[PDB]
């Protein structure tokens, strides 16, 4: 496998890794015919995240190794390469991901400087799993910056958040709390005005992990993309979707019963 | 002793 | 008074001393052409900050060598007693001899702080001379900071390769499940001077070289030299707020 | 429920972020705070055991304000809440269009903070503990013991900076002052002595200018100075020798009394 990333795409790739690193502790790499798949999973497998980079996202993309790579890397180690998004944008001009028993990541930097990372990896199973948004009856779409604003009032340490559809076609964001001392509840009320699409009946409310939701949202914010939320009933998973020209990102989060 | 700076070029 | 020194700005002293602050104690040398502060660690590392007499608005010594050890962290806390985000802060330093404390008179806006730091009685000398330097490289510091504040610290060693051939200049780390290389071609615009006569590959403990990053960030140019023994010399050309040039040295033994 | 009630509203952006900063400085000083509601005033009270008494003239903050105690002549409301909760809630309120505060009892007795954003409403339900009238006696404003020395304070920023870097050296600070306009901050250890001299501070009028001093916990002072992210319209330092230092701060019709007891 050989992947070549140049221009602004090297930073969005780095952003994708940052976003994934806030979900799982291991990165799953799978070069496919329709592009490079980067996936990770929850510690309890109640969260699933996937970025798919189209072949044309790369200046050069070869999926095959003259077998077919199905691989896992410690998230920390791979995040280590793209730690500083500032360094990526200012000094890094090209990024080459190649394959030997080590995964080689080369950063072609300014003034002829070259940084090489030899990452160890383990042959493992595919992390592919079907999660069709079209199966979900309820759906929201809004600019990521709108949702980023809506989440701002909550505590940074808040674990769960409740997304509800309230009277007057308004969208409610309420902090969730378990369990002898009572917790302050925060509620953000949005009008449909800021939403591009809203298909959900009244009283529908799902509760999911805010920390992981922030993970995907942060990627969609720094790219100024739209974020779609597909869901069903409480207890059923919620599907979070962002789309760009040459990359797809989708997160699957379990919801509370 | 003081420093002996080795920065001379050109 | 053995030593008398004064600055219109404390930062022309404190800033440079912060670049060698990795031990809480420091030996101070004061002679006729300036002050030299020295910190050492586990007998492999030595960092020297040189603030020449020309920096000070007034500087007087008479005994041609006055030496004392102080608490560098207490010293730095005192020197920055009026805030690390200043509106200048003047200084008058006063040490008059063995058994007697280092006096600090810091002033800002009419507010005066008076510090009395007690001193103890004091060293390594690595005979690092230019006559037996094998490889020497001078680099533009700015284009290099990003990288070495980013060098893998899970590794125990920093391996420096210097050679007349490819890869010319290389910093390598070896963390767990991670071989990491940093290569600089002699062609580079960061290379202000490339004088590597012999291929040499030395290893240094990363915990020992890490605090040099502080000096690198302050510097505008950096000199890297190795000798027959494999001993490392890092020299940082630092330009203070008054445009004057000061120097920080780092010596380190191999592994 | 209790049949006391309270509702107030801020729309003046200036007093609105002014209200926010007061909440954040309280969060630093203590974790638990007591709020006192009167028809004309609003009080934030700290009963360390380091007392703190903060008073707000209502009519200089709120364009709407209404309260009612349980009884007739005892028309007061005393609440206990967590400082962090009020601070976080008023973080969103700092740059809003309007701010509403109301006493509610949905799931439990709460101080609800409604914030109108650029419309978007943010509602924080702050859990509160209602203090019974028996205990109001322990929540009065402290008597002001006549100081041995009263002196105007220097700029709080230099004070904060100096004290804060003195914290690295020691935790014990001696603060002293004259009737001649001098104030010294002083730490002293086995290996280093540091003294910061402030002068020409002047003194409020009303025997020989010798130092009245007090040995305090430098952390207590630092918390108070850090909470003062600005310079006030009035900054009085009152020293009761070897007993207590008292800070009397006025800052755009916001009174702030802070009492640091002597250590040792």
């Amino acid at each position: 496998m050989k992947c070549l990333v140049t221009g602004g795409n090297v930073k969005v790739l780095g952003k994708a890794v940052h976003s994934l690193s806030r979900i799982g502790d291991e990165l799953y790499l799978e070069p496919l015919e329709d592009g490079l798949s980067l996936r990770t999973v929850n510690s309890s497998r109640s969260a699933y995240a996937c970025f798919l980079f189209a072949p044309l996202f790369f200046q050069q993309y070869q999926a095959a190794t003259p077998d077919l790579l199905r691989c896992k890397i410690l998230m920390k180690s791979f995040l280590s390469v793209f730690r500083s998004l500032a360094m990526l944008e200012k000094t890094v001009e090209k990024c080459c991901i190649s394959l030997s028993s080590r995964l080689v990541v080369q950063l072609h930097c300014k003034f002829g400087v070259r940084k090489t990372h030899n990452l160890s990896f383990q042959d493992c199973e595919s992390l592919q799993a079907v999660f069709d948004p079209a199966s979900c009856p309820h759906m929201l779409r809004a600019p990521a910056r709108v949702l980023g604003e809506a989440v701002l009032p909550f505590s940074p340490a808040l674990a769960e958040v409740t997304l509800g559809i309230g009277r007057g076609r308004r969208v409610i964001l309420r902090s969730y709390h378990e369990e002898t001392a009572k917790a302050m509840v925060t509620e953000m009320c949005l009008g449909e005005e800021d939403f591009q699409q809203l298909q959900a009946q009244e009283g529908v409310a799902i509760t999911f992990c805010l920390k992981e939701f922030r993970g995907l949202l942060s990627f969609a914010e720094s790219a100024n993309l739209n974020l779609s939320i597909h869901f069903d009933a409480p207890g059923r998973p919620a599907i979070f979707t962002i789309k760009d020209s040459l990359l797809d990102g989708h997160f699957v989060l379990a919801t509370l019963s | 002793s003081w420093v002996s700076p080795d920065f001379d070029t050109a | 008074y053995s030593l008398v020194a004064s600055l219109d700005n404390v930062r022309n002293l404190s800033t440079i001393l912060k670049a060698i602050h990795f031990r809480e104690h420091a030996t101070c040398f004061a002679t006729k052409n300036g002050i030299k502060v020295t910190v050492e660690n586990a007998k492999c590392v030595q960092a020297n900050a040189f603030i020449q007499a020309g920096i000070f608005q007034e500087f007087k010594v008479q005994e041609e060598s006055v030496t004392f050890r102080i608490n560098l962290t207490v010293l730095l806390d005192c020197l920055s007693i009026f805030g690390s985000s200043p509106t200048l802060t003047a200084l008058r330093m006063c040490y008059q001899g063995y058994g007697y404390p280092l006096m600090l008179f810091l002033e800002e806006g009419g507010v005066v702080t008076v510090c009395k730091i007690n001193t103890q009685e004091p060293t390594l000398d690595f005979d690092f001379c230019s006559t037996n330097v094998i490889n020497k490289i001078i680099l533009q510091s700015e284009g290099l900071r990003e990288a070495f504040s980013e060098l893998d610290m899970t590794s125990e060693v920093l391996q420096i390769t210097m050679s007349p051939d490819k890869p010319y200049f290389r910093l390598s780390t070896f963390g767990n499940a991670g071989s990491s290389h940093l290569d600089y071609p002699k062609d580079s615009d960061l290379m202000e001077a490339f004088h590597c006569n012999q291929t040499q590959v030395n290893r240094y403990k990363i915990s020992l070289l890490k605090p040099s990053t502080k000096a690198l960030v302050l510097s505008c140019k950096v000199s890297i030299r190795t000798d027959n023994r494999g001993f490392l010399s890092l020299q940082y050309m630092i330009r203070n707020e008054d445009g004057q040039i000061c120097f920080v040295e780092y010596y380190c033994c191999p592994d | 429920h209790h049949h006391h009630k309270f509702r107030a509203k801020i729309v003046d952006g200036a007093c609105l972020n002014h209200f926010t900063r007061i909440s954040n400085m309280i969060a630093k000083l203590a974790k638990t705070c007591t709020l006192r509601i009167s028809p004309d005033k609003l009080n934030f009270i700290l009963c360390d055991k380091v007392s703190m008494w903060c008073e707000l003239e209502q009519e200089n903050f709120f364009n709407e304000f209404q309260m009612e105690g349980v009884s007739a002549e005892n028309n007061e409301i005393y609440l206990e809440l967590t400082s962090e909760n009020l601070s976080r809630a008023l973080k969103t309120a700092q740059n809003a269009r309007a701010l509403k505060i109301k006493l509610t009892n949905k799931h439990f007795p709460c101080l609800t903070v409604s914030v109108e954003l650029l419309s978007r409403i943010v509602t924080h339900d702050i859990p509160i503990k209602v203090i019974p009238r028996k205990l109001w006696k322990d929540l009065q404003e402290p008597v002001v013991p006549d100081p041995d020395v009263s002196i105007y304070l220097p700029v709080l920023k230099t004070m904060k900076s100096v004290v804060e870097k003195m914290k690295n050296i020691s935790n014990h600070l001696v603060i002293e002052a004259n009737l001649d306009g001098e104030l010294n901050l002083k730490i002293e250890t086995e290996l280093v002595c540091v003294t910061t001299h402030f002068k020409d501070l002047g003194n409020p009028p009303l025997n020989v200018e010798h130092m009245a001093e007090v040995h305090i916990d430098i952390r207590k002072l630092l918390q108070f100075l850090a909470g003062q992210q600005v310079n006030p319209t009035k900054a009085l330092c009152n020293i009761v020798n070897n007993k207590m230092v008292h800070f009397d701060l006025l800052h755009e019709d916001v009174s702030l009394q802070y009492f640091i007891p002597a250590l040792s």
